[PDB]
C-alpha cells in the first residue's frame, strides 16, 4: 500500500534540535521563602 | 589537548560548530599573544587553529559565522575585547520540566496529528495511483499547453512540487514559486548566496509530508529551507554547512534516507541527516573528475560518469579496492548525462557529446540499445515508471518518444531546462528567454 510506503519513509531533520529555538529557560518570580 | 579542535570542523551539526567556536575562544583567551602576533603578520598548532577559525567564519550558518566575527576582534586588535556565551546547557535542562509520566498526545490514535498524516498520505497515494490509469489507457499526449509566462532572470533550474500543481524555478541566487494550474505566482525568495557563488542544483526533501527544500552551492555547500509554500508565512532555514571543495553535484535517497555529494574531484561523500556525521567516503578510483552521479535505493550500485568518457559502477559495500564493479567505455567524449533506473530490472541510460543515447544492463559490458536525436543535447529526461523519454534541441525543436525511439509528441519553441512530472504526465520547459511553460494531458 502506498500509504504504508509513506509511513515507512523517514522524516529527515524533523526533531526538536532543529525545529525549536535554542535559548535559556526563563526565570520565575518565586516568593515562597 | 589543543590538537582536537581541527577534527570536528567536518561535522554538519551547527550546534557542535558553535560550541567549537566557544571552545576556540576559551582556549585562545589564555595564549592570545601568539595569535595576535600571527594575525598582525598575516594582515604550527596555532596556525591551523587560526585556519579553522577562518573556515568557521566562512560558515554558511549565520550563528557560527557571527560568533566567529565577534571572536576575531579579540585577537587582531590586541583587556578582553569580546564576550561570548551560548545556552545549550540550559535548553537541555529544560527537559525535566515537562511531564514524564504521561503518553504524548501525538501518540494517541485519534488525535488530529494522526488524522492529518493519514489524509496527506491518502492524497499522495491517490496521486500516485491515478498515474497508472492515466498512462496505461493508451499513451496520453501532451498537446494542451496549460501554462506559459516569463520572469526576471534566466530560469536555471525547475522542479515540480511532488504532490501539488506548482513548480519552483531557481536561478544563481533566487527562487520563485509558480502554480501552473492557476498560472499565478505563489511566492518569491532569495537564497542569500553572494555574487561569487551560484546554485548548482535544487531538490525537494520529505515529499510525503511537510516537504522541505534543498539547495547546493558551488562553494561546496548545502542549505535547507522550510515554510516556502504558505502564502502567509516567511520561509525559514533548516540546516546549512560546507563539506566539500559541474561544480557541486548532490543526490538524495529518501527511501535510504541518505545524502550523497561530489563535484570536480575524484571523491564521493555520504551523509546521514540524523547523525549529522559523514558515513562513508569513496574515492572515484579513476584519475578523472565526476560530471554526474545517480544511484539506487537500498542497493549498493553507485553509477557515476567521468570526464574521460567512462561510466563507473561501484559496490559501496566492499572495501575501496573492491569497490569498483562495472565499467562502460563506449562514448569517446566526456559523459553529458548518465542515470540508473530503479525499475525491477536494473538499467542504465547514458548520453555524451557523441550524440549516442545508449542503454545498458548491469550484467552486460555493452550497450543494450542505441538511439540518436541530435549530436549534443541541452536537456534529457526519462520517466520513472513509464516508457517515455523527452529530448530538447538547440534548434528550438523538442520531442517525446518511447525508449524504442517511436515518436509520441513533437514541439517547436532555446530550451534551458526541461523536465517531466513524476506521476501525472506533464512537461515543463523553460527557455534561455526567461519563459517557462507547462504542457498537460490532452
Amino acid at each position: 500500500e502506498a500509504d504504508l510506503t509513506d509511513w515507512n519513509l523517514p522524516l529527515a531533520f524533523m526533531k526538536k534540535r532543529h525545529c525549536e529555538k535554542i535559548e535559556g529557560s526563563k526565570s520565575l518570580a518565586q516568593s515562597w521563602r | 589537548v589543543a590538537m582536537m579542535l581541527a577534527q570536528l570542523v567536518s561535522d554538519g551539526s551547527p550546534m557542535v560548530r558553535k560550541e567549537l567556536v566557544v571552545a576556540l575562544s576559551h582556549l585562545v583567551v589564555q595564549y592570545e599573544s601568539n595569535f595576535c602576533t600571527v594575525a598582525l603578520q598575516f594582515i604550527s598548532v596555532y596556525t591551523q587553529i587560526w585556519r579553522v577559525l577562518l573556515h568557521l567564519a566562512a560558515d554558511p550558518y549565520p550563528e557560527v559565522s557571527d560568533v566567529a566575527m565577534k571572536v576575531l576582534n579579540s585577537i587582531a586588535y590586541k583587556f578582553i575585547s569580546a564576550t561570548v556565551q551560548t545556552g545549550f546547557c540550559d535548553w537541555s535542562a529544560r527537559y525535566f520540566a515537562q511531564p514524564v509520566m504521561k503518553i504524548p498526545e501525538e501518540h494517541d490514535l485519534e488525535s488530529q496529528i494522526r488524522k492529518e498524516r493519514e489524509w496527506r498520505f491518502l492524497r499522495n497515494s491517490r496521486v500516485r495511483r491515478q498515474a497508472q490509469q492515466v498512462i496505461q489507457k493508451g499513451i496520453t499526449r501532451l498537446d494542451d499547453q496549460i501554462f506559459l509566462n516569463r520572469n526576471p532572470g534566466v530560469p536555471s533550474v525547475v522542479k515540480f512540487h511532488p504532490f501539488t500543481p506548482c513548480i519552483a524555478v531557481a536561478d544563481k541566487d533566487s527562487i520563485c514559486f509558480w502554480d501552473w494550474e492557476k498560472g499565478e505566482k505563489l511566492d518569491y525568495f532569495h537564497n542569500g548566496n553572494p555574487r561569487y557563488t551560484r546554485v548548482t542544483a535544487m531538490e525537494y526533501l520529505n515529499g510525503q509530508d511537510c516537504s522541505l527544500l534543498l539547495t547546493a552551492t558551488d562553494d561546496g555547500a548545502i542549505r535547507v529551507w522550510k515554510n516556502f509554500a504558505d502564502l502567509e508565512k516567511n520561509p525559514e532555514m533548516v540546516t546549512a554547512w560546507q563539506g566539500l571543495s559541474a561544480g557541486m553535484v548532490v543526490d538524495w535517497e529518501q527511501e535510504t534516507g541518505l545524502l550523497m555529494s561530489s563535484g570536480d574531484v575524484r571523491i564521493v561523500r555520504i551523509w546521514d541527516t540524523d547523525r549529522e556525521m559523514k558515513v562513508q567516503d569513496i574515492p572515484t578510483g579513476a584519475d578523472s573528475c565526476v560530471t554526474s552521479l545517480s544511484c539506487d535505493s537500498h542497493r549498493s550500485l553507485i553509477v557515476a560518469g567521468l570526464g574521460d568518457g567512462s561510466i563507473r559502477v561501484y559496490d559501496r559495500r566492499m572495501a575501496l579496492s573492491e569497490c569498483r564493479v562495472m565499467t562502460y567505455r563506449e562514448h569517446t567524449a566526456w559523459v553529458v548525462k548518465a542515470s540508473l533506473q530503479k525499475r525491477p530490472d536494473g538499467h542504465i541510460v547514458s548520453v555524451s557529446v557523441n550524440g549516442d543515447v545508449r542503454i545498458f544492463d548491469p550484467r552486460m559490458p555493452e550497450s543494450v540499445n542505441v538511439l540518436q536525436i541530435v549530436k549534443g543535447l541541452t536537456a534529457l529526461d526519462i520517466h520513472p515508471q513509464a516508457d517515455l523519454i523527452a529530448c530538447g534541441s538547440v534548434n528550438q525543436f523538442t520531442a517525446i518518444y518511447n525508449s524504442s525511439g517511436e515518436l509520441i509528441n513533437n514541439i517547436k519553441y532555446a530550451i534551458s531546462c526541461l523536465a517531466f512530472h513524476p506521476h501525472w504526465p506533464h512537461l515543463a520547459v523553460g527557455s534561455n528567454d526567461y519563459y517557462i511553460s507547462v504542457y498537460s494531458v490532452e
